[PDB]
């Protein structure tokens, strides 16, 4: 998919991804986003929000263990309110 | 439970992607470190997903055949 790209895009030059790789990858973010979600709701359940927030995700990613997103995210969403 | 903002459906659609770069890279960046030009396979993404404990919810998905 644009997970073929996303994937030569992470990876060092003439590096290559097996069939096998690129499908379990795209299972992973699969997982990943429900996952996210999943938590993002539980996060924003104890946050007492009634509504999943950009902050509530970005906590929610951090709290995961993945605190290296959120600059970029934040980065995104700040540009993203703008437009 | 309430709706599903468009800032999110934005922010989880950026964070996914960034994921999909993250178990890529992470996964060749254990097996062959910095050097060029290598081949990624399954084994290797089970193997930074049985390692990475930020990986652990993804040890049912991306087991080690």
């Amino acid at each position: 998919a644009v997970i073929g790209r996303l994937i030569k895009e992470a990876l060092p030059e003439s590096a290559s991804v097996s069939k096998e790789a690129r499908a379990a990858i795209a299972r992973a973010a699969s997982v990943f986003a429900i996952f996210v979600t999943s938590s993002s709701t539980a996060l924003a359940h104890k946050q007492n929000h009634k509504t999943i927030t950009a902050k509530d995700i970005l906590q929610t990613l951090t709290e995961l263990d993945f605190e290296s997103f959120v600059p970029s995210l934040t980065q995104d969403l700040e540009v993203y309110r703008k437009v | 439970t309430g709706l599903i903002t468009n800032e999110v459906l934005f922010l989880m659609t950026k964070c996914t992607e960034l994921f999909v770069r993250h178990l890529a890279g992470a996964a060749y960046t254990e097996e062959f470190g910095q050097r060029p030009g290598e081949a990624l396979k399954y084994e290797h993404l089970s193997q930074v997903v049985n390692k990475n404990k930020n990986l652990e919810f993804l040890l049912q998905i991306v087991p080690q055949k």
